[PDB]
């Protein structure tokens, strides 16, 4: 069956979060991201590492695993490499793995919620430059720009943040290549 | 879809007893849950929001707990205004789901049904149609059974019932069946009767009447 | 301190579009997060959610019918508006709009988002239906006091409210002044589509001649008020 109803299906069984739940995810990335600075300067040295296996870790439970657009880079060795290079720390630096896992877990379940937002943005651009299943790995794309750039105490909404990510990423996508 | 299932659908106590209604969510939504008060022919009120904060001015015989996916609501002592249906709400996904409710009924001693009965009115009989009414005035539970006969010959299906609410005052329910026919159908009988049929009752009783004197 | 109410048409006819309107006061939709939602509850069902509006204009619809609602906010006027089209009999009900607290914020950045978990006012509702059958007033007959109608220590008498649409219909006692011992019924919806309800009242058997009994009937749908003495058969002299 062709993923225009495969996918589809998948996401068509995802709620959307409410007002203030997604807020507060949104929140709880940026603790999430606090935190891995932590679990960084520790470790030994800077960020990103951790934030993709923790995501990795995380997203073994996923209710949607397979987004267009992201790279997953599994590298099925490299779990065991740095989860076992994280788990054995002071009774401090367990707290702080406790509370990078959430703000990780809350990036997930903010992307899922926004992903049939991503299908009814790019579905206003069916019959043109592009098609369907093609626009979604553009917009995909966007919603991760935002769910990394946002930043609650700023004053801006999620819904909108993202909007403005998702059509920008395929408005910059259209001039094709 | 999440599905808010709620338990009890119904359930009978007396004043000064303490009941548990539960709340079951098909997914986690956290503390995001509501439980609200409906007393019939008014909107429902806020009794616990955030799943156990008393809302502020609500009586204190009430509580609320649980988080994720069971939540439940539990009154003190019951009282005679804390009869009637309770919903929860669920504020973490869109759309905001409500419970299915939950009725709640007072317990009593098996009340007996004081049957009346009216004939059509001259001011009805003069517009082409006829309403014979056969009241049953507090009684208890629900269970009960009008049978209109005329000249002895059972009816159905030209009759319409409706139940009160269990009052406050005097915890029982009362019933009011409607027989109508036409004019002129009306003018060819004699003896319109209703045959009740109750717990309270050793045997049905007929409280019937006879279109020559009344 | 925070009121709510809703008006609109009490009948709309299928296929049609419906125009509901929540009027309100206490609070204003410029305030912090602060929603105003639409819960609707059909005739004898649970209540289902509909839609909800923010003061940043954020708005949420019911999958279930989204393509059918628009709501929209006049924060200026304190009023919200939500607009159902492609109306059908299921969307018969009462209406109701209720208010959504925002979160308590350090003035601006949000930290004590409980209060936000609940709608915490409702309006009283309003009843809407829709049918194609037309409005029409209700006849108001008596039931009569007798000897088969006062049976034991007190008698009792009441008022048919008989053939009217839509609802609803309000019944009272001598404006108010009587109250003990008054049933109210359900309307029934007859054969013929038009609804028809009894209120009943039981008084003491001996005071019947003496004091006066009226029902007093208000059908605002079709703008009929209506007055009825009901005294006792003419079956003694
Ligand atoms: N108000 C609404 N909100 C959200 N979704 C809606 C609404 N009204 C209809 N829909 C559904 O959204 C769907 C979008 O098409 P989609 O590609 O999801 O088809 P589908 O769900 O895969 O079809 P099927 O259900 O037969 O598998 C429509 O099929 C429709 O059933």
């Amino acid at each position: 069956s062709d993923p225009v109803r495969q996918y589809l299906h998948e996401i068509g069984e995802v709620l959307e979060l409410d007002k203030w739940a997604e807020l507060g995810a949104a929140a709880k990335v940026e603790e999430g991201m606090e935190a891995i600075k932590k679990l960084s300067e520790a470790t030994g040295l800077d960020q990103e590492l951790i934030r993709e296996v923790v995501r990795a870790k995380i997203l073994g439970t996923a209710a949607i695993q397979k987004i267009p657009g992201l790279k997953e880079k599994p590298d099925p060795k490299t779990v065991e490499e740095v989860d076992g290079k994280l788990k054995s720390l002071p009774k401090e630096l367990k707290r702080y793995l406790h509370i990078a896992r959430e703000g990780e877990a809350a990036r997930q379940h903010l992307i899922e919620a926004n992903l049939r937002l991503v299908v009814s943005i790019a579905k206003k651009y069916t019959g043109r430059g592009l098609s369907f299943l093609d626009l979604i790995q553009e917009g995909n794309q966007g919603l991760i720009r935002a769910v990394e750039k946002f930043e609650y105490k700023r004053g801006f909404a999620f819904s909108t943040y993202a909007t403005w990510w998702i059509r920008q990423a395929i408005n910059r996508a259209i001039a094709d290549q | 879809a999440l599905q808010l299932t709620q338990s009890p659908s119904s359930l009978s106590a007396s004043v000064g007893d303490r009941i548990t209604i539960t709340c079951r969510a098909s997914q986690g939504v956290t503390s995001a849950l509501a439980w609200y008060r409906q007393k019939p022919g008014s909107p429902p009120q806020l009794l616990i929001y955030d799943a156990s904060s008393l809302e502020s001015g609500v009586p204190s015989r009430f509580s609320g707990s649980g988080s994720g996916t069971e939540f439940t609501l539990t009154i003190s002592t019951l009282r005679p205004e804390d009869f009637a249906t309770y919903y929860c709400q669920q504020l973490h996904f869109y759309p905001h789901t409500f419970g299915g409710g939950t009725r709640v009924d007072v317990r009593r001693t098996v009340a007996a049904p004081s049957v009346f009965i009216f004939p059509p009115s001259d001011e009805q009989l003069k517009s082409g149609t006829a309403s014979v009414v056969c009241l049953l005035n507090n009684f208890y539970p629900r269970e009960a059974k009008v049978q209109w006969k005329v000249d002895n010959a059972l009816q159905s299906g030209n009759s319409q019932e409706s139940v009160t609410e269990q009052d406050s005052k005097d915890s029982t329910y009362s019933l009011s069946s409607t027989l109508t026919l036409s004019k002129a159908d009306y003018e060819k009988h004699k003896v319109y009767a209703c045959e009740v049929t109750h717990q309270g009752l050793s045997s049905p009783v007929t409280k019937s009447f006879n279109r020559g004197e009344c | 301190r925070i009121t709510l109410k809703e008006s609109g048409p009490p009948l709309v006819k299928p296929t049609q579009t419906l125009t509901l309107t929540c009027s309100f006061s206490g609070f204003s939709l410029s305030d912090f997060g602060v929603g105003v939602g639409w819960i609707r509850q059909p005739p004898g069902k649970a209540l289902e959610w509909l839609a909800i509006i923010y003061s940043d204009d954020d708005k949420r619809y019911s999958p279930s019918l989204n393509t059918r609602l628009t709501i929209t906010k006049d924060t200026s006027k304190n009023q919200v508006v939500l607009v159902m089209t492609r109306v059908s009999p299921v969307d018969t009900a009462t209406y109701f709009c209720a208010h959504r607290r925002g979160p308590t914020t350090l003035f601006g950045v949000p930290i004590a988002r409980g209060p936000v978990n609940a709608m915490d006012v409702w309006g009283q509702g309003i009843t809407v239906t829709i049918s194609s059958t037309s409005t029409k007033g209700p006849s108001v007959f008596p039931l009569a006091p007798s000897s088969k109608s006062t049976s034991g220590g007190t008698a009792a008498l009441g008022c048919l409210v008989k053939d009217y649409f839509p609802e609803p219909v309000t019944v009272s006692w001598n404006s108010g002044a009587l109250t003990s011992g008054v049933h109210t019924f359900p309307a029934v919806l007859q054969s013929s589509g038009l609804y028809s309800l009894s209120s009943v009242v039981t008084v003491p058997s001996s005071s019947l001649g003496t004091q006066t009994y009226i029902c007093n009937v208000n059908h605002k749908p079709s703008n009929t008020k209506v007055d009825k003495k009901v005294e006792p058969k003419s079956c003694d002299k």
